[PDB]
DNA sequence: CGTTAGGCATTAAGCTGAACGCACAAAGGAACAAAATAAACAATACCACCGAAACAAAGAATTAGAATAGTATAACGCTAACAAACATAAATTAGATCGGAAGAGCGTCGTGTAGGG
DNA sequence: CCCTACACGACGCTCTTCCGATCTAATTTATGTTTGTTAGCGTTATACTATTCTAATTCTTTGTTTCGGTGGTATTGTTTATTTTGTTCCTTTGTGCGTTCAGCTTAATGCCTAACG
């Protein structure tokens, strides 16, 4: 029998770890290919540099970031820990778009 | 308080008697609309019907500044 | 002399009797469309300028607006103004 | 000398908007040097729109409420209520046009 | 070039979520999130490649290229740095 | 005799302020307040009462948003009364600090 | 006395029937009793924010009044425009 | 012929090393600083742009844009700000 | 004909940014018609002090790390650790800096 | 191939008479507001328990760097040409200044409603 | 089940305010150059995608396990509905001071030529 860490230790490890972190977290070929699939949809026969994909990255991470640290600042409110769909609907309620 | 009120205008010189004429013949009456109607009558009122309340102000103004002669005013909070 | 202090409230006005032959309007409303519409004249204007600084002309056209106005405007509504302002610049150069 | 007869360009549009007024508005407007022909007509077009549809549901709001007075509460009732325009006027409030009626579902009573 | 690209969406990945949770300081994640936020993303890249589309159609290109998204993000309120 | 339960009244203010739309606070507070706090940066600035009013507006505004907001926290946090800790909730959200 | 302890209070004569009016505009059932302050505190953020814009406004011009056009232009600052004046 | 494309990077270099003697600087915070002193400038101007708009005046001259920090330096950002700022008209109104 | 020599502005200054590309840059930016002659020495005063201080806090942040190179990881915990200027670039967010390390006080394990 | 020295239209910088804004006097109630009591109900302290999610090995597409073929496409340099800028009236028209009329506030009746035993 | 304190229509007074007509600066719009940006066409070089190779890597999958979510029961305390006094705040014209505005004169000033890193 392998022994386990309690659940939590390994979590907070890794959030030290991946906020500690400066790379990017989403791959690139599926964004590379959820961007093109997306923009076909306007104007086909897009291509894009690597410069544009790559701001498209940094800003698809940014505003994640901040939506999920938004949601993790409504969901210990109600004196919870985990995130819940309803935490993104308040949180998209009181950003002012949904 | 120390505060030296305002001279009294014509307007003032009538409507005080005017406003205390009309509380003793119409009272239950509200004194905001008492006062939108002596505008009302004072605005109709002739030029000539207004010569003593005119006079009677000037009066004051000039007793005022006998009595209140460091009266540049300055309004402070 | 005296300050003459302008707004658009006739066209206002007009176009109110134009949709609508029966209704009036307050001083308040007016001057809330006047407001409503240098705001939206501010942001449209201000968009072309810089479509037009971004793009190396040193003029505005109807191209510039046309994409400032399919910039700003959410949905249908640019859809619907695109085809109106063609319409328009269509019956302009037609005289 | 003798010009021929003043047609203004609201009238070669079909248009109830100033055009010279908007033209000269784009040339002090300080946003670029030249200014294009229909580039003021496309403006004033959509401008039009703009109003006249924000007059057609405010309106039909105010007479929605049986008065021919068209009240900043209309306008409020207009831009708030109908969403496909709500979204350019998200951060614009109306002076004296209150707030639209809403009320929690959850606080209705048992 | 001769393809369609669909059914990309889930091309993002589950633990590539959890791992942007991670490092959004979240602790525990539920199993619904995961459709709630490819939703979100999706919506929020259709509205910021749709300014980049309108944008590269005005300036009669036929590929998008970055200062177009710095501007789309400008526009959005939402500016990054780094592209000039 | 005739001590209502409380709600009932409430859902009547309710609807009656909003289906009211004329300003809500008294004019001369806000006018000494304003007063006071303009004088923190310089002295002698009167106002029109277009301003004053108009701040009012503004103020009122920001504040029925606001409020509005922390109401919906409030609701997501399983409890019909706002607390200040749906204050700064919506105060982080919205991103003002 | 005419005036209650110390007084100086002017922020609080936003009293608090006027905050349970502007509460009750926002739709709100029940009110905590700690709650007055803190919309207070936003008040204070609000004005000081606006205000410091506004006189900033019309210190360049020149001029000692303060203009409701000059307030709709320290409002299109932050966001916050309000219609009924012109801009 | 072939498109300039130009920068401040080299009078980031100068300031580099004229607060700091010793270290580097990758090609990505060399354009990223760019971005912040083109954005900067931006809004700068365009903030003194709208108050010369507003005060009737055609002109920009140290008064508008001290303005300007004024309004946008949220601050003793700000206070810094206007103090060089006369420090260096008065240099350059010396000579 | 013989000119003086060439002096500039910058050097007229004690400035490190140059005036002449910020004074045409102001003249084609379209902002106003006539442009003053100490305007751009003021903008390149308080442009040279905004970077001149990003410069100093970054510096200290990468020292502070013991690596000579400034990263933009730096840059992010320059203008994300000090709140005196976070709150002019509250919008406004740096690609490839990652978020400034923090954490819950209540989700430490008891 | 970029930056700096001279010469005048044109624009603010003072400057004084004159129009405009705003505070503030008396008089009153009256809408408003501060305080005090049941009560009730809603926030809260805490328990069961459960199933829904952390930990972790075992494989499984899959990205990850590198050439490279080619290839549609930014990104040039001259034009020219069409469109705007700069004078020049005129004429419409937008706006200022007086008049009436009807549209909505005030209220008041009775009616319907929907909440405490 | 019970009755009964607060929101709405009909109508009349009421006042006010906004629609109609009229005069007049001004600015909008036909002419007619100059001039000067930009479609348009040839060119080119260039950067981007398709393809294919190791490789490494990380996603899924199938479990254990454990702990937060949720429902439930006291519990208590804290806000409300309501009365009972305080209390401040509505309206009007004329007077006085402070400020801004606009015409006016005049001094700075930067649009437009010609030469050094």
């Amino acid at each position: 029998k392998p022994h386990r860490y309690r659940p939590g230790t390994v979590a907070l490890r890794e959030i030290r770890r991946y906020q500690k972190s400066t790379e990017l977290l989403i791959r690139k070929l599926p964004f590379q290919r959820l961007v093109r699939e997306i923009a076909q949809d306007f104007k086909t026969d897009l291509r894009f540099q690597s410069s544009a994909v790559m701001a498209l990255q940094e800003a698809s991470e940014a505003y994640l970031v901040g939506l999920f640290e938004d949601t993790n600042l409504a969901a210990i409110h109600a004196k919870r820990v985990t995130i819940m769909p309803k935490d993104i609907q308040l949180a998209r309620r009181i950003r002012g778009e949904r | 308080s120390g505060h030296i009120k305002r001279p009294m205008n014509a307007f003032m010189v009538w409507s005080k008697i005017e406003r205390r004429k009309i509380m003793e013949q119409s009272p239950d009456m509200h004194n905001a609309e008492i006062s939108k109607r002596l505008g009302k009558r004072w605005k109709m009122l002739k030029d000539s019907e207004k010569i003593p309340f005119i006079r009677e102000a000037e009066r004051l103004r000039l007793k005022h500044m006998a009595d209140y002669p460091d009266y540049k005013y300055r309004p402070r909070k | 002399k005296r300050s003459r202090k302008e707004s658009y409230s006739v066209y206002v006005y007009k176009v109110l009797k134009q949709v609508h032959p029966d209704t009036g309007i307050s001083s308040k409303a007016m001057g809330i469309m006047n407001s409503f519409v240098n705001d939206i004249f501010e942001r449209i204007a201000g968009e072309a300028s810089r479509l037009a600084h971004y793009n190396k002309r040193s003029t505005i056209t109807s191209r510039e607006i046309q994409t400032a106005v399919r910039l700003l405007l959410p949905g249908e509504l640019a859809k619907h103004a695109v085809s109106e302002g063609t319409k328009a610049v269509t019956k302009y150069t037609s005289a | 000398k003798a010009r021929a007869k003043a047609k203004t360009r609201s009238s070669r549009a079909g248009l109830q908007f100033p055009v010279g007024r908007v033209h000269r508005l784009l040339r002090k407007g300080n946003y670029s040097e030249r200014v294009g022909a229909g580039a003021p007509v496309y403006l004033a077009a959509v401008l039009e729109y703009l109003t006249a549809e924000i007059l057609e549901l405010a309106g039909n709001a105010a007479r929605d409420n049986k008065k021919t007075r068209i009240i900043p509460r209309h306008l409020q009732l207009a831009i708030r209520n109908d969403e496909e325009l709500n979204k350019l006027l998200g951060r614009v409030t109306i002076a004296q046009g209150g707030v639209l009626p809403n009320i929690q579902a959850v606080l209705l009573p048992k | 070039h001769r393809k369609v690209l669909r059914d990309n969406i889930q091309g993002i990945t589950k633990p590539a979520i959890r791992r942007l949770a991670r490092r959004g300081g979240v602790k525990r994640i539920s199993g619904l999130i995961y459709e709630e936020t490819r939703g979100v993303l999706k919506v929020f890249l259709e509205n910021v490649i749709r300014d980049a589309v309108t944008y590269t159609e005005h300036a009669k290109r036929k590929t998008v290229t970055a200062m177009d998204v710095v501007y789309a993000l400008k526009r959005q309120g939402r500016t990054l740095y780094g592209f000039g």
